[PDB]
């Protein structure tokens, strides 16, 4: 079970509750030039 | 379902490396870890960010509409314009993103109760209800026995009382590529008309009525609708709304306070 | 097999009549592992300074003595560097070995039960109110049971229920040993760390309680020594501490 | 100051008076402490009932380029009273910030807790510590420069932060139909 | 499912072996078998200790809560703090272990009955009930028509009367690694506050109400909740409680008797 | 049947009522040194 | 090369204008070896608790200030767990890193000399008598020099001889650094353990003395800040202790 669809329509399906994907780099690091933590920022 | 990062052992250090020092004017958030500034042991973390996902966060029913119709003029049926800006509980959650794509799974709860009168002796059979979704531009009924109720093309659901609540699924039915919760524009090209998100909201209406013709004494019913978004995708996170809502149509607000007042700067309760 | 010798730190305990030591639940105390750890810091691990025998005050076993109880680890405060580290540390872990000494001649009779009850909870004599924290722990002298029902804002020290609302004779389920004057004069119990959370604050939590109850009354004839002392010695083992801040005055 | 722009300004001064008193002090607890309750981290934390991980706080010095000074910022683990002197605050997790070209320093709280998770609501069993700042050295400015400057603080979570239990936020109420 | 050990044949013996003699001061329970001290035959035992397991012992529903709410101020809804120290039947069974991990399978039984009055003539449709579990720290409703009832995030169950009883499953939701039934400590770090297990119990509240708005005459309902632990693990066995319970909050007791009085030492009934 | 799960969650499963494992040595024999029944205890 | 970052324990020091750190005599501090050891016991070696930065009281550098001196390691007592271990331990070993901070604008001028003198001995103003131990060490405030000859049962604090009977300008032989307001604002000196015996009592022996003497007087015009503070921070390194007994009240 849990992987059998009894309805042809795609909207008639269970929610995707077992997906884990992350990408925090979009907001935390938006700078064009790479910054190294050990090296001075400026 | 991966776990969070583990902690790495550290020791005393004296060198020219400066992980702590940084510049906040660049617009970048520092990535310093606790091991970088302190001596830490090695621990294995099995904690998982499994319930912080958008799909799980939005995956729970919430009330969107409530109205009453009676069985004994225009009070025999209810009319609702499908919008998600009528209940504060779900409005605040869905205003954290600018654009969103999702598929709703609507359900309804219908209850009936006899009205208090001088004479209450009556025997009635079971009751049946009909719910009809009129597509945008379709004819709207004006009476309980109007001709629009025969749903040749429009969808309809019939639910006899005493059974399980009805449930239906609706796909992405937006003209654009996503649902625009916030729209900064005017309806007309001359910068006139209605300013707000009402222009882009073109969802149809909903009609509920009693199938039974009449009763010896008045009976009133209440319908509650719950929405659950699934297969959801979100874009452009937004800060949470601080001020309480005033009107459903617009985002007008009153001046409020950022945080609760404290006695002094160095006051620890 | 009667002779046994225990050495820990700079202290040594020697016994000539005793029984085999009892390890609590069959598990020797050890250090916390990385996988089971939850804290994120470098624990301080003193070895010789905070892991050694500490001899508590002694008590006299009279003929009508009903019994005594001690509530560790708070009783071990203000003794050596073990208590000092407790004041400066929010969290800690430790294991203990308990040695109880009581000696008599061949013309004396009596029996003692030594048992460690984990998470023992004491009820008040007045069911409608609570007692101050002084009644449970004093940290200097043992608290005594009683042979009759008592009243007030105090624990029910009746030996029949032992203050826990359970039968006194059913306490043998927990790790225990017996001291019979005809056979042995010393009892040794090794206990591992038992708690729901990996680490907890020592001051506000009482891990275990040591109870000594005489099932057989002490009896002797004229001319024999009437002062029989009972002494308890406990030694912490595998002490570990996480979290450093200012000292807590308590 | 809760309805103005001065709530975010931590004033600093150059003087000989009151150099032995704390600059600011507040509770580390993110769930209910008024200082950081309504921040971005706090707002998402109020939709949940359990939390764990580490938090990092950075400070920006908004002053004249000619000004120089040092500051001491400390985190005291729970179990004792709030420190009332710099000698009490130097026995915990502390870092010494030298104001200069970088103009920012980061302090990290290394998740010292008895259990794996804590509770967002205030409960005596699980509580965090206190954050305090002190004067390592006085602020020195050349003649012709402003005497007083300001400092701003930013708070964010680390990469080991997580929340498990799901609840509703207590910051929203609807008295009647909109 | 293995069986118990079989009996081995024995014969007359005269030697220096002393299985019967032992020392009880060591703290060890003797392992003597009946064959060691008597002459026994050979029998094959097929008896199995299959129902003595903790999982099977705990695997049976027990009542935990009972309250009444009415349909016609604060009597229209019921509030319960989730605790397992309110019914003696299940409290005694769960106090034989210090720490335990388990998953409950809650079910509810709801019944309604009309109240005795001078006038009883009424005709009412079927009734519906809602049960809401408020997570710790969540807002608590103060009225039947309060805004907290729309469960945007909190769970809820709707059960129309006449159908099968509702059932739900709840996982391990404890902050620590197990449920501490007995806690010997104080809430505050200064050895003050509340002494007992109440400090560690942080479970949320439960709310039950009537979905129907009103009835011509008063109607009262009763809800009973049953818990079944499954996937259970136990630690640190404890002696059974002798004295009857007095208060749910604490373990206060009165002095009782170990066993029933007999006429004499050598009295056989 | 009896081994098919129709629900993804692990708590949504039947109780383990066919498991028999025992270890009485933890409580009956907690002594450090081994004791033989035939040999004298002391 | 101006920027430098030092992390020890839970404390971190950041500097943006400084010079390369000076290691005392070119040897980094380390732990005692077995061959060079003389004691027979297990040394206790705290790592995070007793090895971290400790910020002392600050002082104001006025135009007429003659200088100040501190006598470690006694000045480091009663601060943290470093002083507490000293009371309970007869012998100890440690190494130190000294960081001195003093900042000014580009319109201020002045120079400071920071030098650590090992085994510095101070003579009395009255050559025919001795001074009490309070004059040498107070453990709370810095002792000040003077620009003229003084009398009494006190040390000769004249800046000309510095209290040691030697030229003030010849102190550069010992490890030292200079703080010039035009160039730098911080000085850092790392010192190893220097003593004739491998271990010695900390209370009764003064290993080294930190002296700061302004060779160039501070000068500025009207409108500039007149309050220039000087702060000293020291961090013990590789602390080792042998010998445990009752605490010494001193
Ligand atoms: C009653 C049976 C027919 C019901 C048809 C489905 C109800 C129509 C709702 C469609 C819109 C759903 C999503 C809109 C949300 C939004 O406006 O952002
Ligand atoms: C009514 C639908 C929602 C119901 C949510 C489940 C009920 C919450 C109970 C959770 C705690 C169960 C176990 C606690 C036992 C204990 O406190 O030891």
């Amino acid at each position: 079970y849990t992987n059998i669809n009894f309805y042809k329509d795609a909207a008639s399906s269970a929610s995707n509750r077992q997906e884990l994907q992350q990408d925090p780099g979009k907001f935390t690091d938006p700078v064009k030039d790479l910054m190294v933590k050990t090296l001075p920022a400026l | 379902d991966r776990t969070v990062a583990n902690t790495q052992p550290s020791g005393p250090s004296n060198s020219k490396e400066i992980p702590a020092l940084t510049a906040v004017e660049t617009g970048h958030t520092s990535q310093v870890d606790p091991s970088d500034t302190l001596q830490t042991r090695h621990v294995v973390n099995f904690h998982s960010r499994s319930e912080s996902t958008v799909e799980n966060f939005m995956g729970r029913a919430a009330c969107v509409f409530m109205d009453q119709y009676k069985l004994n003029s225009t009070d025999n049926f209810a009319v609702w314009t499908i919008n998600v800006r009528e209940m504060a509980q779900l409005r605040r959650k869905c205003e954290l993103f600018t654009y969103m794509r999702f598929d709703i799974e609507m359900t309804m709860v219908i209850t009936s109760c006899q009205d208090q009168g001088t004479q209450l002796e009556q025997d009635m059979p079971v009751l049946t209800h009909q719910i009809m979704y009129v597509p945008p531009g379709g004819p709207i009924p004006a009476k309980v026995d109007s001709y629009e109720w025969q749903t040749s093309t429009n969808p309809s659901v019939f639910w006899t009382e005493g059974n399980a609540p009805a449930r239906m699924s609706i796909p992405f039915i937006s003209v654009g590529n996503a649902y625009s919760l916030f729209y900064d524009g005017w309806s007309h090209f001359t910068q006139d008309g209605t300013y707000g998100y009402t222009t882009l909201n073109a969802m149809g209406k909903l009609f509920v009525r009693h199938v039974n013709k009449s009763s010896p004494h008045q009976i009133t019913s209440t319908i509650r609708v719950y929405f659950k978004p699934k297969h959801i995708k979100a874009w452009v996170p937004r800060p949470p709304r601080l001020c309480p809502y005033i009107n459903k149509g617009d985002v007008n607000f009153v001046v409020t306070e950022v945080t609760d007042a404290r006695k002094s700067i160095t006051d620890t309760p | 097999d009667r002779v046994r010798s225990m050495t820990l730190g700079n202290s040594t305990i020697t016994t000539q009549e005793s029984a085999n030591v009892v390890v609590g639940y069959g598990e020797w105390p050890s250090y916390l592992s990385d996988k089971e750890a939850t804290a994120e810091d470098q624990p301080t691990q003193p070895d010789v300074a905070t892991c050694r025998f500490y001899t508590l005050e002694s008590v006299q076993w009279e003929k009508s003595s009903p019994g005594w109880w001690w509530k560790f680890p708070e009783a071990l405060k203000n003794m050596g560097l073990f208590g000092q580290n407790m004041h400066y540390h929010y969290l800690g872990r430790a294991g203990y070995t308990i040695h109880v000494q009581c000696n008599a001649s061949k013309f004396h009779q009596g029996c003692l039960l030594v048992v460690c009850v984990p998470e023992a909870e004491m009820g008040c004599a007045d069911t409608s109110t609570t007692f101050p924290a002084t009644e449970l722990t004093t940290e200097e002298e043992p608290h005594v049971f009683t042979s009759d029902s008592i009243t007030g804002k105090k624990v029910q020290a009746a030996v029949c229920n032992a203050g826990m609302g359970v039968g006194v004779g059913n306490l043998t389920i927990f790790p225990h040993q017996w001291i019979n004057l005809r056979t042995n004069n010393s009892a040794t119990i090794v206990m591992p760390y038992i708690n729901s959370v990996p680490m907890d604050n020592m001051f506000r939590h009482y891990n275990f309680t040591l109870m000594i109850i005489p099932f057989a009354p002490l009896n002797f004839n004229e001319g024999a020594t009437a002062y029989v002392p009972v002494t308890v010695t406990i030694a912490p083992m595998y002490a570990e501490y996480n979290g450093l801040r200012l000292a807590s005055t308590q | 100051k809760t309805k103005s722009m001065e709530a975010y300004q931590i004033a600093v001064g150059t003087g000989n008076t009151d150099k032995t008193k704390p600059i600011f002090s507040f509770q580390m607890d993110p769930g209910y402490s008024s200082v950081l309750k309504r921040t971005l981290l706090g707002e998402m934390l109020n939709y949940y009932a359990h939390w764990s991980g580490s938090v990092k706080l950075t400070f920006l010095f908004c002053g004249s380029a000619m000004a120089t000074g040092k500051l001491l910022i400390s985190y005291s683990p729970p179990g004792a009273s709030v420190p009332s002197s710099r000698k009490d605050a130097m026995l915990g997790t502390h870092i010494i910030w030298d104001i200069g070209l970088q103009s920012s320093c980061v302090l990290c709280v290394p998740w010292i807790s008895q259990s794996h998770y804590r509770m967002v609501q205030q409960d005596p069993y699980t509580s965090a510590g206190y954050i305090t700042c002190w004067y390592q050295t006085n602020i020195v400015v050349p003649p012709g420069a402003p005497t007083s400057c300001d400092v701003l603080c930013f708070a964010s979570a680390c990469n080991d932060f997580s929340v498990r239990l799901l609840r509703d936020t207590p910051f929203m109420a609807q008295p009647g139909k909109l």
